[PDB]
């Protein structure tokens, strides 16, 4: 690409959800829904090639139409009220609707399917920019009417995201895919509490993003993309091993680290309205979460595996790729446990 | 619930015009120099008051003004003013260029005899100043009373009681 | 009522025509003249195959020109306004915009066609 | 550059009408001064009725009747 | 009104029913995209003139705008696709589940 | 919204043309402008959840004016009832429903 | 008597283009030092007839390979909408007094574009698709052009009905502000309507009778009188728009006169054009009409919109 | 001339059924050019001019590309029109036989709210203004200049940025 | 040429909204009592 | 029509047993169509005939679930009579799951799903009991 294009697109895309924002109009939210989806394609296809040709076919074609349904909910409230806002007493059938379109749009189980396949399609940059800047705008519409939101199927697509995240991560070779899995029960957490108290919902999706940019960071350092080339770190770049262990145990909730603050206080503000065992089912299938993380250091850090004979250029050379901002963003997660009341 | 109170139809029985919309033109410019008053003082019934119910007595009167009108009209200036709308009929949107000999003669005729001159170009196109004995509408639309908002809490905030709250944290 | 009658007059006067050059003559129907002309000889393939086209970018961009068509196309009515300067600067821009796309396509050579 | 012109004026002179007329259109607006007419007239136009007010005893600026002095008078229309 | 609003909607679940049940091509889909456009633009436009809510009717021509790019991006990923594997049919996007 | 910026800076990018009862292009009210304006007008100062119980004869007759069924229903009621005072022999109407007036102007 | 207006619009329009059709022949002939048709008339004026007839006695073809829905309707698509386009036209007094005349217009000439388009498909031959092609090329190159010079044109006018023009020129034709625009536009025209230079979908000797090589008989006649209709529609659009004649409230038939002069003229400079020139190439076509038309058209629609305002002369809506 | 909207609502959901059946791009493209052209006269019915226009004008432009590329990319040697699946053809009438059965039975279950049969062509304007001017649709989509210029510039920008988004898919 | 016939333009539709602007109140105040008739007329015929 | 599974709870367990049997076998039949659609969609057959056999495979596999799971139930309510008592629908869902091992041919899937169920319908008995709300509304 040339600079005057990435400049268009770039600012396209950081205009589509600032837009969505700064917008009570319900139509140019969607306008900038669909400045997002029309900027990000150039990018996700930009190695031409049939894996990035079908993940961007896959990503438009599964956008297109949740964008549609949420243009005919608009529709409809507008045919209602005469008013481009939902308020109250509108139809719970045209907010079920949008909720089902957002949830396609995010990536929410049973809506899902897509997500692994166009992560995996693409390169490390623009699955950063497609887990973390794309569900952004998605979880404004959501926050700006979470009172008017059914408290049941909102549970079943978070718990069904959970478990659908957990049983897929699992078993995949591939990272651009755990990191999928991890995002799907991630947003499920979020859409959990959304109708309780949104500010968590914002909280972990600050976490996550601040987990989850330095991780494909980590992957990016030495274009990893399967376990058996992350495991050949100890030889490449074995100061790594620190922040990836304590970054992936905190994806995985574990106390001292901060990741484990967003399921505790949302379990927190779920039993403070009875949602007990729902919350509890949570917790259980995030240790499945846990699982792959717990097997995927094994594999690079604590049992490291065979290298090869040409990895050793590799120890010659030099590197330049960590920005300064992997440090931070790995050591504000981690290690701000204490801070969390001035979180929250 | 409540029925909707509707007039007779003698509340509704005028000595109405009978007359069609070019002849009904061509006088226009002197129906807004004459007879301004009791349109003006209508205008401001129909929309101070958004009820036709209220302002039936002044539309009665405004359709006299109009007959008073076209009878002057009628006694002198008759078969002029004839020639000009019969002329203005023939066109399509009814316009004036295409009559505009006739023009004059029909205010040759009204200037010399009963003395009115036609407004220039856009005098009838400004807000008017009318004065009237009725009262104003106390709250048109009918506004129930509105609810009072919830109170404001009054106070020069203070340091949280034991800081936060949260688990353990101390301060 | 009259546009509705223009229309059905017109489609009526097309049928009865074809009507009339379909079921006056006299046929002589055999495979020899029915199949495709192809100049003398045989077709050696079908036409219902994939025709490379070479002017499909210019296809796309008259899609995005054909919607600024309809932006700017309410500018009759957009005059009689007071302002007379937003809208003034707004299709400036617009049309300055459209435009500098279209020099950017001529550079990058997609008014070219795939040779 | 002078004679970049001079050539761009023989081989291709259809884009440089372009943004002559381009540039023509954006100054001449600035420069005349029967720009500010055009709103003026926009807003003369009586599409919708003229609402009279009322009378509160201390309304001296506004006419009791069409034809008075007083209002927004149209005369720079006429003999413009 | 409301029969005709009735229909409009029941033709963008039409046209939803199919962009969601495949078939063998891709611009078919891409129509059925289009079809619910359409459809929704009448209904803001039907419901735009009912209610003499001029201010909204900027909104329709953003619809179409918006869609007709969606329709432009759809069709060069689709001058991708045949570019790769030559015959436009969707059961040939089936490598990424490995 | 999430960011309120326009608020921030006072702009209306898009804030001015949300409900029917605002600022049409030349001043033709919108219809139902009065019950959308007395609803909105109910609906200030509380938020919400209050807002959706005292105000809501506000909201009821704006739904009525809007989407217009009570009005619907009592014609249909009124239709009924006469086509079958017709076909029982009972009702003829008048002549100003037959097509047979004096036009009033 | 709405049914006799429609006759006295309809048949004197297919009489009038198939007389084009003589009036074609011989200037192509006394341009080419020969004589047109002079044997079947005293001056050849039965030689349209005799064509006709020809033709609607020939027996047609519904070849094997094709889609017959859209080999029969595609025709009758053509000659409805060269039909119903001339309804609107003010003469000076027009038939049907549309609000939104212009894109009345521009909607059935795009969908008279759809005869060709599906005529080409349904004859499922090589040539049919080369037209096919290529009409979708034209149409994507004019379009664009058509439409903005239009609106660049009514912006001086206030309004897109064709009554309106009539008092726009009241006093001057509208070639003197707008004569490049004249230019495009008689030049789009040419494009439209599949006319020399811009032949290009009968391209004889390219695609042999490209859209039409499977068509014989009335068919053909149908497609043929269609192209000879638009054309007499487009000088007489030319000649409403730019070449204002006199309307005299009193006298119409004096509009009425001096439109048929000014089509004529222009419709005599069409054959003038084909005789002269050769053909385009298609692409030279969309590279023509893009990067020396479209450039020009944008600016001089900067120019129009510019120039109500600073001149203090926007028109009026009705 | 009542039951004219229905009936052009019905052949627009007859149109989206034979699109939705997913037959060639050829005949789905006819079936998108039927159905625009019918919403175009749909909003005419309510009184909307422009707005349909632009809908059919921009649909033809559209569907024109359409053909140029389903001619390239998206076409077979036998193209499967909507006959020629028995299933298709048996779909197609099974919806317009359950368009007609549930139309009866919505005209059953509830008097008047959802389908109004018995009353028809009584509701479609909704409180005309008998006396206006500078009142039809161009006038708001006239406000993108003035009163809406925020629609008129992210428009804009969506077009302006569609251009390199095309030419970088196409690269 | 254009802007003076324009100008002039703009001075006649003046004139001609100036006549509507002097006949608004009449046709307000007929139809008004024209439309109360008619809601009188209904109601009576619903009575019986 | 979410009244006739409501009518489950209108009379205790031990009472009506063959009314609240076949509200469970519907509640069943409709999970097993649910998942035969997940598993024809996704996972599809070599042809409809095997499609249909999968669907109602599936559905009447999940039946004899839920019959056997509301015999059981008011059964050993009827039985030992103890209404208010989770360990009936703690021996109806290990029926439940002893069928499952029988329709899938396995004693492993048999003692799993028998606990699972079992505890399952047990802590369902607690919360009907003790009135635990699923899907709660935002009270706070
Ligand atoms: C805990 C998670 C550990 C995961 C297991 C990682 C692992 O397998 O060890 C690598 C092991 C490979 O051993 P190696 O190849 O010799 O190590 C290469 C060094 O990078 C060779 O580096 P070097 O010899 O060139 O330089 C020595 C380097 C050595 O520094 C290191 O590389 C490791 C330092 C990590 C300190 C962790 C302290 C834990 C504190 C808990 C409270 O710097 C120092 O001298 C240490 C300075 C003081 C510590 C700085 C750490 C700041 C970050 C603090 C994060 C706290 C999180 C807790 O395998
Ligand atoms: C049309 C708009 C969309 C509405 C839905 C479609 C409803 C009509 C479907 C009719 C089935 C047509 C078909 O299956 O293809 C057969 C044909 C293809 O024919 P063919 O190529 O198989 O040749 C047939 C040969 N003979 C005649 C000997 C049998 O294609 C069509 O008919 C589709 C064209 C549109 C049909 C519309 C007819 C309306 C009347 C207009 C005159
Ligand atoms: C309160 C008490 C609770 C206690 C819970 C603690 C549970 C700890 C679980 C650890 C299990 C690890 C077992 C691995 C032993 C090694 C076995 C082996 O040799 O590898 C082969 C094994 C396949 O064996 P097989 O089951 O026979 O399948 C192949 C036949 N076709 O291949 C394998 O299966 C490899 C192992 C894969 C592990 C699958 C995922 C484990 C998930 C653990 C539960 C997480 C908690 C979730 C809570 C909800
Ligand atoms: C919902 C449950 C669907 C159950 C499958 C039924 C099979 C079917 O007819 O629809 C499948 C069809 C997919 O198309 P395809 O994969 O090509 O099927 C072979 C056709 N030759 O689907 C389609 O092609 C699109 C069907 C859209 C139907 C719209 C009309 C609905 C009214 C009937
Ligand atoms: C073989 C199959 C061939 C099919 C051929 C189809 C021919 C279509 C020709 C293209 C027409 C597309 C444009 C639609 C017609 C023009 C629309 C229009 O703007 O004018 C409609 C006209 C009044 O509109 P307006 O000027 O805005 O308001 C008048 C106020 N006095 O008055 C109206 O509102 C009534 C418009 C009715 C249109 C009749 C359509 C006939 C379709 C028959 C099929
Ligand atoms: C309203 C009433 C609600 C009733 C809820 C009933 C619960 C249904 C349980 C979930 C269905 C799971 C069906 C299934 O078994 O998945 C099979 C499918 C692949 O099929 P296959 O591998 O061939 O079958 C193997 C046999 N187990 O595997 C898959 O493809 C995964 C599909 C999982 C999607 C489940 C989402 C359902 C919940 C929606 C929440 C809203």
């Amino acid at each position: 690409m040339n600079p005057i294009t990435l400049a268009i697109i770039y600012f396209t895309i950081f205009l589509g959800p600032v837009i969505t924002m700064s917008s009570t109009n319900l139509m140019l939210m969607w306008v900038g829904l669909e400045f997002s989806l029309l900027a990000i394609i150039p990018m996700l296809i930009n190695k031409k090639n049939p894996r990035s040709t079908e993940a961007a076919t896959k990503y438009f074609v599964t956008q297109a139409t949740a964008s549609m349904i949420i243009l005919l909910a608009i529709v409809l409230n507008y045919k209602q009220l005469g008013t481009w806002m939902f308020q109250q007493q509108t139809n719970g059938l045209i907010l079920n609707m949008t909720l089902m379109a957002l949830s396609m749009k995010l990536g929410l189980a049973p809506f899902h399917f897509w997500l692994p396949e166009v992560t995996q399609g693409i390169p490390l940059h623009m699955g950063l920019i497609l887990l973390t800047w794309q569900k952004i705008a998605p979880l404004s519409i959501l926050i700006q009417i979470y009172p008017l939101l059914n408290s049941t199927i909102i549970l079943m697509l978070a718990i069904t995201s959970i478990f659908m995240g957990a049983w897929g991560g699992l078993n995949q070779t591939q990272m651009r895919k755990i990191m999928a899995y991890s995002s799907i029960a991630h947003m499920g957490w979020m859409l959990a509490i959304l109708p309780y108290n949104p500010s968590l919902t914002l909280l972990n999706l600050m976490i996550y993003i601040i987990l989850t940019a330095p991780m494909f960071m980590a992957l990016m350092l030495n274009n990893s993309m399967t376990i058996n080339s992350i495991s050949l770190l100890w030889n490449k770049t074995p100061a790594m091993l620190t922040m990836i262990s304590l970054m992936l145990l905190s994806l995985g909730g574990l106390p001292p680290l901060t990741g484990f603050l967003p399921k505790w206080i949302i379990i927190t503000e779920l039993m403070k309205n009875n949602c007990l065992i729902m919350a509890t089912l949570m917790a259980m299938m995030a240790l499945l979460n846990l699982f792959f993380y717990t097997r995927l250091i094994y594999s690079t850090s604590l049992t490291m595996f065979p290298t090869n004979n040409n990895s050793k250029m590799m120890t010659h050379q030099t590197k330049t790729k960590p920005n300064l901002m992997f440090s931070t963003l790995a050591i504000m997660s981690t290690m701000t446990l204490p801070l969390a009341p001035q979180l929250i | 619930p409540g029925i909707v109170e509707l007039p007779t139809l003698e509340e509704l029985k005028v000595e109405e015009v009978k007359v069609s919309s070019a002849v009904l033109k061509a006088a226009a410019h002197h129906y807004g120099a004459q007879c301004d008053k009791t349109n003006k003082e209508f205008m401001l019934c129909r929309w101070e008051e958004k009820d036709p119910r209220r302002c039936l007595k002044e539309g009665k009167l405004v359709n006299g003004c109009a007959l008073n009108f076209f009878r002057q009209i009628k006694s002198h200036c008759a078969e002029p003013f004839t020639e000009y709308w019969t002329c203005l009929d023939y066109s399509n949107m009814q316009l004036f260029r295409h009559c505009r000999q006739q023009q004059a003669k029909f205010d040759q005729c009204v200037l010399d005899k009963l003395g009115w001159v036609r407004p220039d170009l856009g005098q009838l196109s400004k807000v008017t100043k009318v004065k009237t004995d009725r009262p104003l509408p106390e709250n048109p639309y009918h506004s129930r009373a509105r609810p009072e908002p919830n109170p404001v809490i009054e106070g020069d905030l203070k340091p949280a009681k034991h800081g936060t709250r949260f688990f353990f944290w101390t301060v | 009522m009259n546009l509705y009658t223009v229309i059905f007059i017109n489609i009526l006067l097309s049928l009865t025509l074809i009507l009339v050059a379909f079921w006056l003559p006299q046929m002589n129907l055999y495979s020899e003249k029915a199949n495709p002309y192809e100049c003398g000889f045989d077709p050696t393939s079908s036409a219902r195959l994939p025709f490379s086209m070479k002017f499909f970018l210019v296809a796309i961009t008259f899609l995005l020109f054909d919607l600024e068509i309809a932006l700017l196309l309410p500018l009759p009515w957009a005059i009689q306004t007071i302002k007379t300067s937003t809208m003034m600067i707004m299709a400036f821009i617009l049309v300055t915009i459209l435009s500098l796309g279209l020099a950017y396509e001529w550079t990058q050579k997609g008014l070219e066609w795939t040779e | 550059i002078s004679a970049f012109l001079k050539n761009a004026w023989a081989k291709e002179p259809v884009l440089v009408v372009s943004f002559s007329v381009w540039g023509l259109a954006i100054i001449m607006p600035m420069i005349s001064p029967y720009t500010k007419y055009a709103s003026m007239i926009n807003k003369a136009t009586p599409y919708n009725y003229p609402v009279p007010v009322r009378d509160d005893g201390n309304m001296p600026d506004v006419p009791s009747h069409p034809q008075d002095p007083l209002g927004p008078s149209l005369d720079w229309l006429k003999n413009l | 009104m409301p029969s005709t609003f009735f229909n409009l909607t029941m033709a963008f679940s039409l046209s939803l029913l199919g962009t969601l049940m495949f078939r063998s091509h891709l611009m078919s889909t891409l129509l059925c995209l289009e079809g619910m456009v359409l459809s929704l633009f009448i209904m803001t436009s039907v419901t735009s003139l009912n209610s003499n809510s001029m201010s909204s009717m900027p909104i329709p021509i953003t619809i179409l705008v918006f869609a007709a790019c969606e329709a432009a991006v759809g069709l060069a990923l689709l001058v991708k696709v045949s570019n790769t594997y030559g015959t436009d049919y969707v059961q040939n996007l089936n490598l990424l589940q490995c | 919204p999430f960011l309120d910026i326009q608020k921030k800076l006072g702009i209306s990018l898009d804030r001015h043309f949300m409900f029917l009862s605002a600022e049409q292009p030349y001043k033709n009210a919108a219809r139902c402008h009065a019950f959308e304006k007395e609803w909105i007008e109910c609906a200030h100062g509380i938020g919400g959840t209050r807002a959706k119980k005292e105000c809501k004869i506000e909201f009821d007759d704006f739904e009525e004016c809007l989407l217009r069924y009570k009005t619907m229903r009592r014609m249909h009621d009124i239709k009924k009832q006469r086509e079958k005072l017709m076909k029982e022999g009972k009702y003829t109407p008048p002549p100003h429903h037959s097509g047979r007036e004096e036009p009033r102007p | 008597m709405f049914f006799i207006n429609i006759l006295t619009l309809l048949v004197p329009i297919l009489i009038a283009m198939a007389f084009l059709t003589l009036v074609e022949r011989k200037i192509l002939g006394y341009m080419q030092l020969r004589k047109g048709p002079n044997i079947v008339g005293p001056y050849g004026i039965l030689q349209p007839f005799a064509d006709a007839m020809k033709l609607f006695m020939k027996e047609p073809m519904r070849p094997l390979t094709t889609s017959m829905s859209l080999f029969i309707i595609a025709p009758t698509l053509s000659l409805t909408l060269a039909l119903s386009l001339w309804v609107p036209l003010p003469m000076p007094h027009p038939l049907i007094n549309l609000n939104l005349g212009i894109l009345f217009i521009l909607a059935t000439s795009s969908l008279s574009v759809y005869s060709i388009l599906w005529s080409g498909w349904a004859s499922n031959s090589k040539y049919s698709l080369f037209g096919a092609l290529r009409a979708v090329a034209q149409t994507i190159s004019y379009e664009v052009t058509m439409a903005i010079i239009l609106l660049s044109v009514l912006l001086m006018n206030g309004s897109y009905s064709l009554q309106t023009l009539i008092t726009t020129q009241e006093h001057m034709w509208l070639l003197l502000p707008a004569w490049p625009m004249a230019m495009m536009w008689f030049i789009s025209t040419l494009a439209e309507t599949n006319r020399a230079p811009f032949d290009l979908t009968e391209g004889e000797s390219e695609l042999v009778s490209g859209f039409n090589v499977e068509y014989a008989a009335g068919p053909f006649a149908l497609f043929f009188m269609a192209e000879y209709t638009n054309i007499i529609l487009m000088n007489a659009l030319t000649t409403i728009i730019f070449l204002g004649p006199l309307y005299y409230i009193n006298l119409p038939e004096l509009y009425s006169t001096n439109f048929m002069m000014e089509a004529l003229l222009l419709s005599s400079t069409f054959l003038w054009i084909r005789a002269s020139y050769p053909r385009f190439r298609y692409d030279q076509l969309m590279h023509l009409l893009w990067k020396n038309f479209l450039p020009l058209t944008l600016a001089l629609c900067m120019w129009h919109i510019s120039l109500p305002i600073f001149t203090a002369g926007v028109p009026p809506y009705m | 001339m009542n039951n004219y909207i229905f009936v052009l609502s019905s052949l627009f959901l007859v149109g989206c059924l034979g699109l939705a059946l997913k037959p060639s791009p050829i005949y789905g493209g006819l079936g998108l050019i039927v159905s625009g052209f019918v919403g175009c006269l749909m909003v005419l019915g309510f009184g909307g001019s422009f707005l349909g226009l632009m809908v059919f004008l921009i649909y033809l432009g559209g569907m024109l590309v359409v053909f140029g590329y389903t001619t390239a990319m998206a076409t077979e040697e036998y193209p499967e029109t909507w006959g020629s699946n028995w299933l298709i053809l048996g779909f197609l009438v099974l919806g317009v036989i359950m368009e007609v059965f549930l139309i009866c039975v919505l005209n059953y279950y509830d008097e008047v709210g959802v389908i109004n049969l018995d009353g028809l062509g009584d509701w479609l304007m909704y409180e005309v203004d008998d006396v206006g001017v500078m009142l039809e649709g161009g006038i708001g989509v006239a406000a993108m200049y003035s009163c809406a210029t925020w629609m008129m510039v992210v428009a804009g920008w969506s077009l302006f940025a569609g251009i390199f988004i095309i030419i970088e898919i196409t690269r | 040429r254009m802007m003076r016939w324009n100008q002039e333009r703009r001075r006649l539709l003046i004139e001609d909204l100036e006549a509507r602007i002097a006949l608004m109140p009449l046709f307000q105040a007929e139809k008004d009592r024209r439309t109360l008739q008619i809601l009188r007329e209904n109601l009576e015929e619903e009575a019986i | 029509v979410k009244r006739f599974f409501e009518s489950y709870h209108e009379v205790p367990d031990g009472t009506q047993c063959h009314r609240k049997t076949y509200i469970t076998t519907a509640l069943g039949g409709i999970c097993g169509i649910i998942g035969s659609a997940y598993s024809v969609s996704l996972n599809p057959a070599d042809s409809t005939l095997e499609a249909v056999a999968r669907v109602g495979r599936y559905t009447f596999t999940a039946a004899a679930i839920g019959a056997m799971f509301g015999l059981t139930t008011c059964v050993s309510a009827q039985v030992r009579e103890k209404p208010d008592d989770p360990l009936n629908y703690f021996i109806g869902g290990c029926a439940g799951g002893l069928t499952l091992g029988a329709r899938t041919h396995s004693y492993g899937t048999a003692a799993m799903g028998c606990v699972y169920m079992g505890t399952a319908a047990a802590l369902f008995k607690i919360g009907k009991l003790e009135g635990w709300e699923l899907f709660p509304t935002p009270k706070v």
